[PDB]
């Protein structure tokens, strides 16, 4: 029914009107129709998930946090533990549409090494939210996934990318942050930024003259997080 | 007129050191005057007069006329169409060791720098630093010592310190920009908030009122 | 579900940001057919102010968008449709909210206060009704929202204190219903000042009234520019 051009248009209008499942529904048709997405198609794409999957995180803390603080009343807990796992449900259902995409066309589809770190790193990034829920087998599980995913992406981006590109700058904050909150490794997290940093502040001349911002802000991320992991 | 005047001042001044400049760019955006002055400043002159700049000191006869030379060079020339990317080492700290991350601060004195990265970084050197802007006179074609192909930035140019680290060997590591490029200048459009990062960004009284 | 266990649904959905869920449990406590408390009607009108609110905000961005546009027919349809799918959206969440005022919340108001609060709630969806409506429609909508704010005004005014932040609240949206829904900046003045002056008088420990009064100057001064 609705082409390629007429779905990127309502994703723009989606994002302009803060309609994100709107947003994500019309990027999703848009990546099933089975080609390779521009760099614009994809943001568009990764901006709708990450603010649908970002309302249920942050949705999914507040409940958590509320069912600590709550009263010993055998009723009000079940009706927390009832809510938190209905966002749970949602979530799982996000991460299993993006990563459902992510594995039947957009890591398959990828021909250039940018966009395989990109959407690899994506996969890295959702396993994260899965993980993030998740409890016992379940959990080991989408915590391997994560750092497999993660991994794979680091490695392409070792051999194919400066060490200043933002995706391979955005790859190592995120993987750093999955070692210190999902693996409780500062070591890991610390080793990880520390070597980015040094590799990236080594090679600056590699700068983009497109992207030389979005490299220094990554930078300086992955830098206080390195000050304030290794406090005192 | 002006710029024969000028021209003129330069050749009684400096001489054969002036003139050696004299068509240097048959791509005659610049006055002889101001090829003259670039000249003079590109090949040896930089270091005495940025030295006085820096330090307020009264420029002598030779370093006013230099400097008023490269002033109309900067002024006819303006923005380019493009971002261009430069280098420049120092062997200690320079204008922007004072100036913290994300502020703007200048240099009283010209600021050089180099395309070529090799004879920027890293031996003996001890702030390196990446360069953006529009308002740079390229020089390579008036004076090329070590092939350095210069970029030259006007006094006071007002600079952006993007980011202000240290190496594990003590190299101060900088990135400068042209504070007269803008905030949204090095972004490409939607890739931060698409790269989806790891890291945190009526009133009260009813509520129950739904006051309009 | 009970109505303690829907109501606590509502609070914790409110904490999460989730109004949709918020808006589901009130309406189905609402629904239950007794007389709402002042903290589940507060409840039930912050989700619903939300849950439409964000409609009226997308609807204001795409129509800013259509008129800016105005160079592709392709580019104008997907607008046009996109607007119209958000319209249908907003009259559907105020056709629920008006559908619960005239079966359960307006009948069932025993005090002067609360039978205040619904009929001004029925005046503010009708204007949202108003705010996308067209034609005979919106002549209907516009009509509905006058009639609900003046039946609220004569019971504010009977049997309310001039500084009741109710009585007040309605005095704001009345006045911002004459100024931006019937285009009369006299009258949205008229009874802008007529609440403020009548409030100012009869002052003799609430922050709550003064912050209302302060919104109603503001409208007040911004208007007579």
């Amino acid at each position: 029914t609705m082409d390629k051009s007429e779905l990127v248009q309502k994703a723009k209008l989606a994002e302009q009107a803060e309609r994100y499942d709107d947003m994500a529904a019309a990027m999703k048709a848009v990546t099933e129709q089975g080609h390779e997405l521009s760099n614009e198609e994809r943001n568009l794409l990764s901006v709708a998930y990450k603010n649908v999957v970002g309302a249920r995180r942050s949705s999914w803390r507040v409940i958590s946090s509320i069912e600590q603080k709550t009263e010993r009343n055998e009723k009000k807990q079940q009706m927390g533990k009832e809510y938190r796992e209905k966002i749970e449900a949602e979530l799982q259902d996000i991460c299993n549409d993006v990563l459902e995409l992510l594995d039947k066309y957009l890591i398959p589809n990828a021909t250039q090494p940018e966009s395989k770190v990109f959407y690899l790193k994506m996969k890295g990034d959702y396993f994260r939210y899965l993980s993030e829920v998740a409890s016992g087998d379940n959990k080991q599980t989408t915590v391997s996934n994560s750092q497999q995913a993660y991994q794979e992406a680091f490695e392409i981006s070792k051999k194919e990318m400066q060490p200043t590109h933002p995706i391979r700058l955005g790859l190592a904050l995120n993987f750093s942050v999955f070692y210190y909150e999902i693996l409780n490794s500062p070591e890991k997290a610390c080793s990880l930024a520390k070597t980015a940093f040094d590799e990236a502040i080594a090679e600056l001349d590699t700068l983009n003259e497109e992207s030389y911002k979005d490299s220094t802000l990554i930078m300086q991320l992955l830098r206080d997080n390195l000050t304030l992991w290794t406090s005192e | 007129g002006a710029d024969k005047a000028l021209a003129d001042g330069l050749v009684k001044r400096f001489g054969a050191d002036a003139e050696k400049y004299l068509g240097r760019q048959p791509g005659g955006i610049h006055s002889d005057a101001e090829v003259m002055a670039l000249g003079l400043y590109t090949g040896i002159h930089y270091a005495d007069l940025n030295r006085a700049l820096r330090q307020g000191q009264e420029l002598d006869a030779g370093q006013k006329l230099i400097d008023q030379g490269m002033s109309a060079a900067f002024e006819k020339s303006g923005q380019a169409e493009q971002v261009v990317k430069t280098f420049r080492g120092t062997r200690g700290g320079d204008a922007f060791n004072a100036v913290e991350e994300g502020k703007v601060g200048h240099d009283d004195g010209y600021l050089s720098t180099s395309l070529n990265p090799g004879v920027a970084r890293s031996f003996g050197q001890g702030t390196i630093s990446t360069v953006f802007g529009r308002s740079g006179i390229d020089v390579s074609g008036i004076s090329n010592y070590k092939n350095a192909k210069a970029i030259l930035y006007n006094k006071e140019t007002d600079m952006r310190v993007l980011l202000s680290a240290s190496d594990e060997q003590g190299v101060t590591r900088r990135v400068l920009e042209e504070a007269a490029l803008g905030e949204l200048s090095g972004h490409s459009q939607g890739l931060l908030d698409a790269l989806d990062l790891a890291s945190k960004p009526v009133r009260l009284r009813m509520r129950g009122l739904d006051l309009a």
